[PDB]
RNA sequence: AUAUAUAUAUAUAUAUA
RNA sequence: UAUAUAUAUAUAUAUAUA
């Protein structure tokens, strides 16, 4: 599995 | 989304670079800067849509009224006009302004299309910027082909490592006024350094960003195809007054050439962070000026910008680079600040200094010496240590 | 040569007797050495006649050894029985592989006994195990047993290559001596009586399997042809794909570093861009479950192979995944029966809840993109409209029709089914209708052909009748013009060069887009098909028949409506045991002359549809949507980056999309690179397929074993360039033997290096691989003059045929539907494309090539005295070599390597000079007569026609030209202007660039025009005689290439050709030809 | 309501953003379904029901999406909109259409 | 432009579902800038127009 | 451009008799046909016409 | 090129068609009276028979428009080509005169 | 006693009482 | 004092592709 892009990663720290 | 008010975010120490390794580490800025060289031109955007240069040599050779065939070695005027070098010399072009690596022709002087097509870079990309072993072989191979025998002066007495530039010569030599006007230009054209927004980035003249340098251009080369040729034969004259003409019918596209490379440098120059500084470098960036004759007559209508998803990630590693340089010169100071104020007489600050230039990914071990290394500590050892780790040593 | 040693000693390997030997026979240029060559020839024969040696008759006639050249060695066998299960016992050592049976789907398609599998003699169908190559599996161990005892001592690392090609030999020699090695016929077609106790598929694995351990290198390449080789004696059917599956999800996940691209204006550059791989998670449980069902299949040393890359997901390793999925396709072909292929094909489930407001609009892009295509040709009344009749039946392709038909023609009546002489027969017969196309209904159904693929279930193809091309030629071959200016449809990206063509794709590749390929499971018998695909082209010609005003361009725009209001209801017709099962089958026809042309409409405009609808959930722009048949892809530009969730949730509205106009497919997305023909973009770097059969052939053809040896060699250099290292010294062994021909009995003759790589008729193989090689040496040119002299034969089938009552009948009925005139010219000239068209026929050109090669064994047996002045190709290069001077210079390595597969020899070249940039078009001018006839008539004359026309009278110009349709005022300007007097000069230079080549199998990766490859060539320029400037500047740029290919070092000429040679070189180049050139030598 | 084979035909025809002057992408209508305007009517009444900022979503190198922007803000109240894109509508109106 | 007659009629039902469907509302409707955004696709507006 | 088709016949009949050759009196150039006349008289009247 | 002028820079989008901007450049008599031509050639709408066809120019009727166009052609014949080489003043020269 | 459609590139070969 | 114009020959076989 790869390393999650930086722009999902940051819509999770808000939902 | 609109962020809530508990939201909170860390902000990175980008402030320029404090050890000038521009001044005097000569070796460590040829690397330092071929790193944002192959940054910078993964970036800016590749010319898409230009004329086919089948349909190009093919219109090229009906011009110049040469019976040269698409495969026959065309050394005078059509060798190497390509499509992979178009794309390549827009971006070693816009590539080494955006680091300052300066660049390095190569050419062949009995090509005659890459000297109507030189005179094109050293009147927008400005000359302190080429190296000057072969800027000086480059304006020299001008004047002795296409500007002296216009006027039919006496061939340029030219001695190595004389200190003035053969277009700084024949400026004054020169009795013509669109052609001195021109000639001017060339030798005052200079990058003008402005601090903006917290860096220092270089601009260019106002007047290489309208395209009204071509029109300080191809008013001077217009006037030099109406001159006689007076000691040149019959055959020099329509062979290189067709080659100077080849290039005054692009007069359209290069005023769009001048003005695309000076808006896609504009655009890709704000995206940086380190101060950009005007040094000489070791190792020059070789571009070929038979490149330069594939773009000045070879592009058309098309414009190219650059996406901002590349503008947002060239911004976000230059960001990312100048705070992990940043970061890791105050990891630094604060143990050789830490060492002599707790009086440790008897040990060597060479292994310090080796995790320095290791921490940041581009330098290599095995290239700098200990003298390099404990130069590098000398500047390192007169900074202010931050604020957060000198409350914490105190 | 190297060659001729593999000769010398695949004679003292096969015939281990003394009773044997061998006779070398010679030939040279000069007229002392040839009575050297007769002398030494006859003492042979006759010292050799009574058990005389000749290691006394060597050492005499040594003057002729080391001097001329080798022509033929002759052999003495007087060997009755074949040792090939004699020395096989040697290598027998393993246990023999036992057949497995409960891993197929069906019963003949599993490794059971022929006796088990068919059960008396008369229902044994070899068609579904043939190799149909002409070689035999018996030859076949005697070509790696000749390996197997060369490189026996070996050093210390080329015995680990003989090592790993000998255990994998105890595999297929242990099972094959259980059983015995099977004994074929003549024909090299293996009967029942040989077949009735070795296991079915025994020959054609071994054959595919012998094929793979003589192509196992390194320890990468041992595990997996260990684990191919046991396997593909149990399962047949599912192993071709089972490897050969990831390989379209792997592509995905590889990084862009740096990479190729082409522009708008098909022109390669290269690019620096930086692009992540973004796969969801959901490819990686798509992975697993590819991974999984190939342990079920039994190998486990090829997905540890792959899960051990996927920890990497590197380019520099992406070789070892490109060669696991070619070596899957050597396992041999998937044939099954005809009626198994076509009702697993035929059986499709439609279903009337599908969402008709989408069909709507797809059948109107349909109709859009109709009109679209001939809005011009039909607005203007064009002359190839007009003519649909004429130029769908002068033109008409001669492969075959549905039936077999007894045709009769004059005297000696054939049982033949090509399509052209089904044409001559019912034009004579007046059973021939012109508007009339018949009905393919429940009465008359289509007939059925089939298609072999390597990996791929055995498909089946539609013969359509001969009145369904003539009534499709002049509309399809409208809308193949508008699909070369078009940048969608994929016959725009056609060209030599695989960068430039298949290099759009990293044009709009970046990290703010998608890129989206699809491969839908079957595009024929889909359901989107059968109805709105045929009603969306017949709305497309309503729409155009009010465009025009002709009784012409109308009528034949109600015959490409005709044919598909009939073809709206079809049926096949397919045999099984006795009765004939007429299957309905309404959806599209594989196989018409639409095929193609409405593959890429029909699949543009569904896409155009599928891409609409996706587009209410994320908003993007699309940048390209080139479309190839079934295979396309579609680029999608969004505005934030791609993340993992919007490369999942659009393949997720893609596949469902579809699956609401019923159309079963699965949906890939990626940024980095896609799989859109089997040529695969990854990482930046275009990857190949790179699996052609060596040792099975698809179908039997209609060549003999001199044209077969070629078709071996060709597809070894093609396997070589894309990344399949083959032996050379194995394909080598396998020329020795396809070449073999047996004069007597006892008596076999084996053709040397000379015969077989000259450039001739009769050529095989390369001498070194990749590259031409013109012999300019006095002993080499002479021997080409040799073989270019019977290369002219008559057949007499095509001369029974050719002078019929019949055939003139078809003639003189296409001649006056064309000409409204007199003149024999272009009934002279009909007439001799119509013989030339019989070639297609199989017992004509077999008797053709067997003329050949018969009256070459006259000229083997013996040393040539065929002293000929003709000018050749390899006279005009024996004349420009002596004044080339050669000297060594070094180049270094600018340019990037695009292709990782290439061989070391090749790449270097790449690295230094650079890929192709762009495709050279220099051929001339085409003359003033050609750009005058081809724009009035359909008649496309051939150039030493239109030579024959000038040198006639004035008067006989405007005579010819009036004849074909051209006006009065005309031709008039034409023959008053005398512009018929300088197209004397440009027929006769358009063989000057007929006749180099810049474009091989290994030319036309390089750049010709390169700045690296102008500065070596240092030719000094002259300005007349330009024929002579073409060819110094192409002969010396293959020559530069033609050294740093054998050698790997750079040379730099110096042609400094003189103004009295360049003069007689002018009159060579313009006398190659047979007509009268104003200007000669002597 | 009126059928997608009749209007797309009379909005890609008098568009004609085939024939267009830039050809360094492929140009066609997108997103005139039956689908999205059923689905910009449960979206437009849901959201200003349920007082739910909405938040607008384009690309600008097309006009059709953009001209029927000018309807979404004269209908819909501007302040249901979060502020950064309805500015970024506005000036994309103005910056291509109306200035 | 042209579709004028249409258009009117659109708006007049857009705040008519709106307006008998607010009389169904018990909760208080207060306004305020929410942080997660149902996002809306012009491409969907073109086509309700 | 237009005549019969038997006109083809009757004109070719007598060629060899009465040599008109360059009673045309046009220098050519490639590119040049009569179905292009014949079309372009046509698409300048009826694209005014309509 | 026959006057030796400097080839003009023609935007993209000039409200001003460029016969319409060269009759105002140019100082000849001869070319200046095509260019005038051609800048006001328009059709004459009038009603005839109760129906309203446009008629053409008077002057085109005639045929005296080519008497105004061979009487420009030639004058523009007659010039040096000062910029130009000699090959590309006899390129047209040769087909200038085939009209 | 004898079955192999269509299109696109590419290469090889061929024209004659 | 003077150094011409113009982009899709045909047929069969062979391989890659659809
Ligand atoms: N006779 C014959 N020999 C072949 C054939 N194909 C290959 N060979 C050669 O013959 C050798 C094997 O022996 P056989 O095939 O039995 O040929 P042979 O020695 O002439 O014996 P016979 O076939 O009985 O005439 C191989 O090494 C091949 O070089 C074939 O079709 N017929
Ligand atoms: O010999 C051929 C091959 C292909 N075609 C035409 O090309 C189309 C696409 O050819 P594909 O091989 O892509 O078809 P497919 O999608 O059925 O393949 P699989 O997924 O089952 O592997 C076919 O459906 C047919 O129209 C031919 O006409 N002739």
């Amino acid at each position: 599995t790869k390393e999650e892009h930086q722009k999902e990663v940051q819509y999770e720290i808000l939902q | 989304r609109n962020l809530p008010s508990t939201a909170r975010y860390i902000r990175p120490n980008l402030l320029q670079d404090r050890l000038n390794l521009h001044d005097n580490f000569e070796s460590l800025w040829d690397t330092i800067t071929t790193s944002n060289y192959i940054l910078a031109r993964s970036v800016v955007p590749d010319l898409k849509e230009l004329v086919s240069t089948e349909a190009q040599i093919q219109k090229m050779s009906q011009d110049l009224q040469l019976e040269a065939l698409t495969i026959q070695s065309e050394t005078q005027f059509l060798t190497g006009i390509n499509s992979q070098a178009a794309n390549d010399c827009f971006k070693t072009l816009i590539a080494a302004m955006l680091s300052q690596r300066t660049m390095s022709l190569d050419f062949v002087t009995t090509n005659y299309m890459s000297l109507i097509s030189g005179m094109w870079l050293l009147t927008v990309v400005p000359n302190d910027m080429f190296i000057r072993e072969s800027l000086v072989a480059c304006q020299l191979a001008i004047i002795n082909t296409i500007i002296y025998p216009a006027f039919g002066m006496q061939r340029m007495h030219y001695r190595n490592g004389d200190p003035q530039t053969p277009f700084q010569i024949a400026e004054q030599q020169i009795q013509n006024f669109q052609v001195a006007n021109w000639l001017h230009f060339v030798n005052n054209n200079q990058f003008r350094q402005v601090v903006i927004d917290g860096v220092l980035n270089q601009v260019l003249n106002d007047n290489i960003r309208n395209g009204h340098v071509v029109n300080q251009l191809m008013e001077a080369l217009m006037q030099l195809s109406r001159q006689q040729f007076p000691t040149m034969p019959v055959d020099y004259k329509r062979s290189i007054q067709r080659g100077i003409l080849l290039l005054s019918n692009r007069l359209g596209q290069l005023v769009d050439l001048t003005r695309l490379l000076a808006y896609n440098y504009e655009t890709l120059m704000a995206c940086i962070t380190m101060n950009m500084q005007h040094v000489q470098t070791l190792t020059t960036e070789k571009l070929q000026l038979t490149s330069v004759t594939s773009l000045c007559m070879l592009i058309g209508n098309a414009t190219v910008i650059p996406s901002p998803q590349t503008l947002f990630h060239y911004y976000n590693v230059n960001v990312n680079f100048h705070s992990n340089y940043n970061e890791r010169i105050n990891d630094a100071v604060a143990i050789i600040t830490a060492a002599n104020r707790l009086n440790l007489y008897q040990k060597k600050m060479k292994s310090i200094v080796e995790d320095f230039l290791k921490r940041l990914q581009i330098f290599d071990i095995s290239r700098v010496p200990d003298d390099q290394m404990y130069r590098l500590r000398d500047r390192l050892r007169l900074l202010p240590v931050e604020i957060r780790r000198l409350d914490i040593f105190n | 040569g190297k060659y001729n040693l593999i000769l010398s000693e695949y004679l003292s390997f096969i015939y281990n007797s003394q009773s044997a030997v061998q006779i070398p026979i010679y030939y040279s240029s000069n007229s002392e050495l040839e009575n050297r060559c007769i002398e030494f020839h006859s003492k042979c024969l006759e010292n050799s006649k009574n058990g005389l040696s000749l290691k006394k008759l060597f050492v005499e006639y040594s003057d002729v050894i080391e001097n001329a050249t080798l022509l033929s060695i002759l052999s003495y066998s007087y060997d009755k029985y074949n040792a090939v299960e004699r020395k096989l016992v040697k290598y027998a050592k393993g246990k023999p592989l036992e057949a497995d049976l409960t891993v197929n789907e069906l019963d003949y398609e599993n490794n059971k006994i022929t006796s088990e599998l068919f059960p008396t003699a008369e229902e044994y169908t070899d068609l579904l195990m043939d190799p149909a190559i002409l070689t035999s599996l018996s030859s076949n161990l005697n070509a790696v047993m000749f390996w197997l005892e060369k490189h026996e001592n070996d050093v210390a690392e080329k015995l680990k290559i003989y090592k790993r090609r000998l255990d994998l030999f105890t595999i297929v020699a242990s099972t094959v001596n259980k059983y015995g090695v099977p004994r074929h016929n003549a024909k090299y077609r293996y009967e029942y009586e040989v077949m009735k106790d070795k296991p079915y598929y025994l020959v054609t694995w071994a054959n595919s399997s012998i094929e793979m351990l003589m192509s196992v290198f390194s320890h990468e390449d041992y595990l997996i042809a260990r684990e191919l080789i046991v396997l593909s004696y149990s399962n047949r059917s599912t192993l071709a794909k089972l490897v050969s599956s990831p390989m379209s999800i792997l592509v995905a996940l590889v990084d862009i570093n740096g990479t190729f691209i082409t522009n708008e204006e098909l022109e390669l550059e290269f690019s620096n861009k930086y692009v992540r791989a973004i796969v969801p998670d959901q490819t990686f449980d798509e992975l697993k479950q590819m991974l999984d069902n190939m342990r079920k299949a039994g190998l486990t040393d090829i997905p540890k192979m792959i899960q051990d890359w996927l920890v990497d997901c590197s380019i520099e390793k992406f070789p070892l995944m490109a060669k696991i999925y070619s070596w899957s396709f050597h396992v041999g072909f998937r044939k099954q029966k005809m009626l198994d292929a076509a009702l697993d094909q035929l059986k499709t489930e439609y279903t009337e809840d599908v969402d008709d407001e989408m069909y709507r609009e797809y059948t109107m892009l349909i109709r859009d993109e109709v009109v679209k295509m001939l809005e011009e040709p039909v607005k203007h009344d064009d002359h190839l409209l007009q003519d649909s009749e004429l130029a769908g039946l002068l033109s008409m392709s001669s492969a075959s029709n549905g039936e077999s038909r007894q045709l009769k023609f004059g005297r000696k009546t054939i049982f033949s089914t090509k399509k052209n002489m089904h044409v001559m027969d019912d034009m004579a017969n007046g059973r021939y209708t012109p508007g009339i196309i018949p009905p393919v209904n429940v009465d008359k159904p289509i007939p059925l052909g089939r298609r072999d693929v390597p990996g791929r279930r055995t498909r089946i193809i539609f013969i359509l009748p001969y009145e369904y091309f003539i009534a499709q030629h002049a509309v399809v071959e409208k809308m193949l013009i508008y699909a070369k200016h078009t940048r969608e449809y994929a016959e725009f990206y056609s060209q030599s060069n695989q960068l430039l063509s298949y290099g759009d794709v990293t044009r709009f590749l970046s990290n703010n887009s998608m890129v989206l390929y699809t491969d839908v499971s079957q595009w024929d018998s889909s359901q989107h098909n059968t109805q709105p695909f045929r009603k969306g082209i017949i709305m497309g010609l309503d729409m155009l028949a009010n465009m025009t005003n002709d009784a012409r361009v109308i009528q034949t725009l109600n015959l490409y409506k005709q044919t598909q209001i009939n073809l709206m209801d079809s049926y096949v017709q397919i045999p099984d045991g006795n009765v004939i099962k007429k299957i309905q089958y309404g959806a599209v026809a594989s196989g018409e002359k639409q095929t193609k042309a409405a593959n890429s409409i029909a699949n543009l405009a569904l896409i155009k549809t599928v891409l609409s609808r996706i587009s209410n959930k994320y908003s993007f722009a699309t940048k390209i949507i080139r479309v190839d048949g079934d295979d396309n892809y579609a680029v999608l530009q969004f505005n934030t980056e791609v993340t993992k969730q919007m490369v999942q949730d659009v393949s997720n509205d893609v596949r469902e999309t579809y699956a609401r106009m019923n159309t079963k497919v699965k949906a890939l997305v990626s940024t980095v690179g896609i799989e859109i023909a089997k040529r695969y973009i990854a990482g930046g770097k275009i990857f190949f397929r790179a699996g052609i059969n060596l040792l099975n052939n698809e179908k039997k053809g209609q060549s003999t074993q001199w044209d077969q040896a070629a078709v071996l060699y060709s597809n070894y250099i093609v396997n070589r360039l894309r990344g399949f290292e083959t032996d050379r010294e194995f394909i080598l062994t396998k020329i020795m033997q396809m070449t073999s021909v047996a004069i007597t009995g006892s008596l076999r003759l084996f053709p040397s290096e000379r015969v077989l790589t000259t450039n001739s008729t009769f050529k095989v193989f390369d001498s070194e691989d990749f590259i031409i090689e013109y012999g300019t040496t006095d002993d080499e040119v002479y021997i080409q003059r040799a073989f270019m002299s019977l290369s002219s034969q008559k057949s007499g089938i095509a001369d029974e045929i050719a002078a019929s009552s019949t055939f003139k009948n078809y003639v003189s009925r296409l001649s006056e539907q064309l000409l409204f005139s007199k003149n024999n010219i272009v009934s002279r000239g009909i007439a001799l494309t119509e013989k030339a068209k019989l070639n297609s026929y199989a017992p004509i050109s077999l008797e053709k090539r067997r003329a050949q090669i018969s009256a070459l064994l006259t000229m083997l047996q013996k040393p040539v005295t065929f002293k000929s002045s003709k000018i050749t190709i390899n006279d005009i290069l024996r004349d420009i070599k002596p004044f080339f001077t050669v000297n060594e210079a070094h180049l270094p390595i600018q340019y990037q390597k695009f292709m990782p597969t290439l061989p070391d020899n090749v790449q270097y070249i790449i690295q230094c000079i650079g890929s192709r940039t762009y495709q050279i078009e220099d051929d001339g001018s085409k003359s003033a007569i050609s750009r005058l006839i081809s724009k009035y008539s359909v008649y496309k004359p051939s150039i030493e026609e239109l030579y024959k026309v000038i040198s006639l009278h004035e008067n006989e110009i405007q005579l010819y030209l009036i004849s074909l349709g051209i006006p009065k005022i005309d031709a008039d300007t034409y023959v008053g202007s005398k512009i018929y007097s300088q197209d004397k000069y440009r027929i006769l230079e358009s063989y000057v660039y007929n006749l180099l080549s810049i474009n091989y199998g290994c030319y036309q990766l390089f750049d010709f025009n390169s700045p690296d490859l102008e500065k070596l060539i240092r030719i000094p320029f002259k300005g007349k005689i330009p024929a002579v400037t073409f060819i110094l500047h192409l002969y010396a740029k293959l020559e530069v290439i033609n050294h740093a290919i054998k050698n790997g070092s750079w040379i730099s000429l110096f042609c400094n050709y003189p103004k009295s040679e360049m003069i007689k070189l002018w009159k060579k180049m313009w006398n190659i030809t047979s007509l009268r050139s104003p200007y000669t030598n002597a």
